[PDB]
């Protein structure tokens, strides 16, 4: 019963700040890293980084770097991803993922390549 | 910064097996993932670690990576395999998507697109604007690419093109844009738009005359 | 030259003394100093010595950046006198990401395992020269000890698991003798810290997927028999973990409590209790205690610790910690090490990850307090 | 101590375990490192070495500027511990530009030239102390094996070329006790890669001026009676060289496929095939692969490989290499190193010419694959 549900859709402004949030559930939340994928209208899969919610560490993609910030809160099994500085190409379905995956860069000792099971 | 490289389209016809291939620098030294991603719904793993399947997933479903080139398999493919499938991989603990193959089961034979470039409306010029429109229709599977050329030279800005859609009579249409200045429009002897459909291009040509 | 036998007697123990520390990041802030991670102890019957895996670089090195990464072609096996820090003239003893070592008493054999994910190598190197070795079976990243190896009458025994396959082999003088797969109720084994329990071999090791208990694996050493449990302790000894009132335990089942992470630690039986190390922050690697749990060894409702002792402080980084077993004049010592980390990604102040060790051994008499912690300051090394 | 003999069969070969990588230049970013060239690997009856020739100067050094000069007085003999990197307290053995060095059971024996172009002067150095010298004969840059020597029963045999003049030397505790001219159909042979094969010593050298086939030398040690060939592969194992589909090759005459050019190289028999190694691009000094060809030794028309294995990936740079030789229990091992060559005039992100090293040797066991190249960003060096 493992399920991942996000928050409601927006409309934002080119150079403000958008806030996204998603619920983990069916699995222990600090089990597993939580990550965000977006996908223009019409385009392909765009990957934008990984949260570790053990420990908090964060890995972004390097095109987000310095725009995107994801947050966990464990109490609530929920994730955030803040992208600001928002411009016209941001506009895509961003999709909220379970990253079975073991990255060095989040404070995993051996590097473990998984996928993504569950959007 | 690593790419993978996917054929745009893949078309069979029910029964049939279908084969996608995801190309990359020593592709067969890292893992390989497979999503499929059916229209309105999100991505669905169907391959994981070049060759597993999560527990649900059909045994049609098969991996293969080695060499340079990764590849899914679907034997027996049905109409519900219809779906836009991405490879990925990682590069230095960045996850690298493919940019997708349409897959079609063919419920019809092939059909090239018909090609329509309108120039700008004399009102859209006397308003100080110009807009160059390409129609794209009657054509299956629903997949094109298009490019356009400023005489012979390829331009980039300005280009707008829309996903093809189902027409009435069950075939694809599609769109595309190309928005400049009044300027450059007398500027050039003509434009052109190359829409290339299953490894062939029909191209139509317009002029300021 | 005789082979060890460590058939005597565990020392009586009431605690751990200060044994050693080598001030590796302190040092590299003036002097050239290997970058390492996952090191450990271990000694032939005259000194000792501390291994770790480089990373092909030093520490005021531009090599050091990303470091983070635990597997390159660069990664090789160093090899010093226990006290001496990794400066550049450390031998590099074979090419390896992962490995483990042992001396049998008559020479050393390292397992030292490189190359690609999916079809990586253990090589098995015995007195210098290369003997033996054996392809990754699940073809995915083949892993080892990452701490020393124990050998009896000239059969060592090393764990090393594939994948997710756990597997057991005996080797003598290098050779690949037998190959036995792990059995019992233990159902994730990683990095296990071995130590000669005579006749046999006693590992704990780290359970990576599905508990914070540790996992047990038991080495007959004559009929190639293998056996696995969990340490049956109330006070769980992984990381992460929940709290001391709240945790469970079972001794053959995973707790089913913060799976999905870990760290390699140790422990060892003492009738029936058990002496073990862990953190002391029980979600990340911060502080190291040292405490026996009475009735530890045979009951899962023991919370009832004693002879508690501070190896790092809650606020300070540790680590990878193991144990490796000396042979006294009547009786077979325990020690064993802290690995102390510094750097990314849990500290952003520089660039690279590195690691010093802290070292302590057994003890039958009497001793204080303290803390012990890497001590390097960051925020100034640049 | 005794005298070797290598009197034991040829051990049962699969392929190649890693065996050790010293990362010089990956260190020498950060720390002081030796200027390297023209490496290899010889080891006594205990341990192993690895030799290079120095240049006068460690790499972050005014002196390392224009290294890619291969004489000069400064250049001298290097000897370290199998994976101790060439730092400061390196000993520099004696003054060379061209060495040889090989261990009788007894003592080391070094090779050294050095000197005038026109006028050198060969060293012979035993235990520690100068024995004998022999000058240039032909007088125009008297150059040896830049690898190891191998004795037999305390006779030494080391090759030597002169001018475009190949001799045979026998050496016994340093002295020169019979030369012995180049006979048979090689050609031009350089740069030898000798292995014991007992009753005598088996050479595979470098044709730089007529053939891609390496050239034979066989030795015997009692009547100092000296045959040459060439191998017989028609997958020939020097660079540069023609494609697979397109090179040829003969078992006594050079092939005249892209000579002029060459690189010293490697190969021995197992019965009618041969193991070899050689660079991967066909041009250039880019990667390195060993394998072994079906009939290799005895066909000219085979060109069927197994056992294919990369050592360093064709994207990276390659060099020299060599074979070393190891007495076990029962069995005489091969052994190679590879010379990862960075620097000018290839590389031009900086100033100096160097190397480091990685080993591989022989198993009868399984491997996987992988690949171990030098790993230096020269572009980051500076
Ligand atoms: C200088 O250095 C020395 C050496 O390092 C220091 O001595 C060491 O001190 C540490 C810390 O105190 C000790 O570890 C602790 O051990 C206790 C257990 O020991 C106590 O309880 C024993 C059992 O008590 C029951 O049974 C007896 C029967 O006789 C009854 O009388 C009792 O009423 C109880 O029913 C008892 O036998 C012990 O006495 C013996 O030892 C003491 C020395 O401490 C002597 O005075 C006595 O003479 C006698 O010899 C002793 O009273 C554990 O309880 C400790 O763990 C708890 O506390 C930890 C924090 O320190 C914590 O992390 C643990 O999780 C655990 O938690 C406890 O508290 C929680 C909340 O508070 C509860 O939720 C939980 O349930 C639990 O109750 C710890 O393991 C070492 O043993 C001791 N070493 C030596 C060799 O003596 C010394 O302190 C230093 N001095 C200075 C100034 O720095
Ligand atoms: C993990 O690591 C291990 C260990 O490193 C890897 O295994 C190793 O893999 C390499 C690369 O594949 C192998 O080297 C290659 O060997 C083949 C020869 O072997 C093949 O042919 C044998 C002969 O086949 C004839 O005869 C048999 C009779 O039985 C018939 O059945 C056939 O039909 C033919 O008539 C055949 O016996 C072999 O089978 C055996 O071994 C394989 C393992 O590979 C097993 O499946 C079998 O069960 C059986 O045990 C095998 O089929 C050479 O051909 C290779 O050289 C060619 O390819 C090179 C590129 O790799 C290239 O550089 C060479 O130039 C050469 O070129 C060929 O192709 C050119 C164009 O493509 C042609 O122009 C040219 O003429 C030639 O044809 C190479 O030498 C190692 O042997 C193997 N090592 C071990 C110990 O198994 C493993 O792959 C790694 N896995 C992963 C996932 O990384
Ligand atoms: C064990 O170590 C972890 C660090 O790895 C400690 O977690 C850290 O705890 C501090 C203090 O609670 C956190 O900062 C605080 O966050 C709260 C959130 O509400 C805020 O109100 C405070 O103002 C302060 O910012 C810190 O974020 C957290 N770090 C991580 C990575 O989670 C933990 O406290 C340690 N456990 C014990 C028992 O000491
Ligand atoms: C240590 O390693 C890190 C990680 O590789 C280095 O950070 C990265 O440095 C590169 C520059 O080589 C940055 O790429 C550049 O990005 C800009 C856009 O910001 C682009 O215009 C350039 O063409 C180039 O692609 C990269 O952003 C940066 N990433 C991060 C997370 O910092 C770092 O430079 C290394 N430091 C040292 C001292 O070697
Ligand atoms: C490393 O060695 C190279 C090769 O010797 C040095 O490059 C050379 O440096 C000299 C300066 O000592 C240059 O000579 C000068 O040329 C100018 C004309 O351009 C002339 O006016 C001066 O009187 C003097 O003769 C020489 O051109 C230059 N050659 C090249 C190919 O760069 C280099 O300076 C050395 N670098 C270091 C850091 O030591
Ligand atoms: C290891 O080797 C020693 C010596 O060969 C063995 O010692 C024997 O031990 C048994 C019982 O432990 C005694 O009954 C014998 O008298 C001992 N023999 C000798 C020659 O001392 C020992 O059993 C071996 N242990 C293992 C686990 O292999
Ligand atoms: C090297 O020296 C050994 C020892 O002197 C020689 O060993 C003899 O080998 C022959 C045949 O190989 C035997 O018939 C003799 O019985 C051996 N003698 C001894 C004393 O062991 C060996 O022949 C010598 N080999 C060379 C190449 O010089
Ligand atoms: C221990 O953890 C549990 C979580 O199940 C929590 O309810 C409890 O309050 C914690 N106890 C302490 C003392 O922190
Ligand atoms: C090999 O080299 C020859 C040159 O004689 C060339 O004609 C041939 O095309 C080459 N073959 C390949 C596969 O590159
Ligand atoms: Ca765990
Ligand atoms: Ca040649």
């Amino acid at each position: 019963q493992v399920q991942l549900v996000q928050s409601g859709a927006e409309v934002s402004k080119p150079g403000a700040s958008v806030k996204v949030s998603c619920k983990a559930s069916g699995y222990s939340f600090t089990s597993q890293s939580l990550g965000w994928v977006r996908q223009a209208p019409g385009q392909g899969l765009e990957w934008m980084g990984i949260i570790n919610p053990s420990g908090g560490i964060t890995n972004y993609a390097h095109k987000f770097q310095g725009r995107v910030t994801m947050t966990r809160d464990t109490s609530t099994s929920t994730v955030y991803m803040e992208l600001s500085s928002l411009r016209s190409e941001d506009t895509a379905l961003y999709y909220c993922v379970r990253d079975l995956s073991h990255y060095n860069e989040v404070g995993h000792d051996r590097a473990y390549y998984y996928g993504m099971d569950i959007w | 910064s690593y790419e993978l490289i996917q054929p745009p389209s893949v078309s069979v016809s029910p029964g049939q097996t279908a084969s996608i291939t995801c190309s990359g620098d020593k592709l067969g030294k890292k893992y390989t993932c497979w999503y499929q991603q059916k229209p309105g719904q999100s991505p669905v793993l169907v391959i994981y670690q070049d060759n597993k399947r999560p527990s649900g997933i059909p045994e049609r479903f098969s991996g293969s990576n080695s060499g340079n080139t990764a590849t899914l398999t679907i034997s027996g493919t049905q109409a519900m395999d219809e779906a836009d499938y991405y490879c990925q991989a990682w590069d230095s603990s960045a996850v690298v998507f493919g940019g997708g193959t349409k897959l079609t089961v063919l419920g019809q034979p092939k059909a090239a697109p018909s090609v329509t470039l309108f120039p700008p409306s004399s009102e859209e010029l006397q308003a100080n604007k110009a807009t160059l429109v390409c129609l794209i229709s009657d054509f299956y599977p629903g997949a094109v690419t298009v490019a356009w050329k400023a005489d012979s030279s390829p331009v980039k800005a300005g280009v707008e093109t829309t996903t093809p859609s189902k027409q009435s009579n069950n075939k694809y249409a599609a769109s595309s844009y190309l928005s400049l200045t009044p300027e450059q429009w007398k500027s050039h002897r003509s434009y052109s738009c190359q829409v290339t459909h299953e490894g062939s291009t029909v191209e139509k040509t317009v002029a300021p005359t | 030259a005789e082979y060890r036998n460590w058939s005597k007697p565990q020392c009586g123990i009431t605690g751990f003394a200060p044994f050693s520390k080598d001030n590796s990041i302190r040092l590299s802030a003036g002097g050239d100093i290997w970058v390492t991670r996952e090191p450990y102890v271990s000694c032939d019957p005259d000194k000792c010595y501390q291994f770790a895996l480089g990373q092909g670089t030093t520490l005021n090195n531009v090599h050091s950046n990303n470091t983070v990464r635990d597997r390159t072609p660069y990664r090789t096996l160093l090899m010093n006198e226990l006290g001496v820090p990794f400066h550049l003239g450390t031998k590099q003893v074979c090419i390896a990401w992962s490995s483990s070592s042992c001396h049998d008493g008559k020479a050393w054999l390292h397992v030292c395992i490189t190359g690609d994910d999916k079809n990586a190598t253990a090589s098995f190197i015995y007195n210098g020269r290369l003997i033996d070795s054996v392809v990754s079976w699940s073809k995915d990243i083949l892993r080892t000890q990452e701490s020393e190896c124990v050998c009896i009458n000239g059969t060592c025994t090393v764990v090393m698991t594939d994948g997710n396959d756990t597997k057991i082999l005996f080797i003598e003088e290098g050779k690949i003798v037998h190959t036995s797969k792990l059995s019992g109720s233990a159902q994730h084994v990683e990095e296990c810290s071995c130590y000669p329990r005579y006749p046999g071999v006693r590992c704990v090791c780290r359970d990576n997927w599905k508990g914070s208990n540790r996992p047990i694996v038991d080495i007959n050493i004559k009929d190639h028999s293998i056996v696995s449990s969990y340490v049956c302790s109330g006070l769980v000894g992984d990381t992460p973990r929940k709290n001391d009132s709240s945790s469970s335990s079972h001794c053959l089942n995973p707790n089913n409590e913060e799976g999905g992470h870990g760290v390699k630690g140790w422990a060892f039986d003492d009738g029936n209790d058990v002496w073990m190390g862990r953190t002391i922050n029980e979600t990340s690697r911060l502080g190291y205690e040292t405490f026996k749990v009475v009735e530890g060894w045979s009951n899962p409702k023991s919370k009832l610790q004693i002879n508690r002792q501070v190896i790092v402080d809650r606020g300070d980084r540790s680590g990878y910690s193991g144990i490796f077993s000396v042979e006294g004049k009547s009786c077979i010592n325990r020690c064993f090490y802290v690995e102390l980390i510094r750097g990314r990604k849990e500290e952003t102040e520089v660039l690279w990850t590195s690691n010093s060790i802290v070292v302590f051994c057994g003890t039958s008499g009497t001793y204080g307090t303290g803390s012990w912690p890497d001590g390097a300051d960051l925020n100034l090394m640049h």
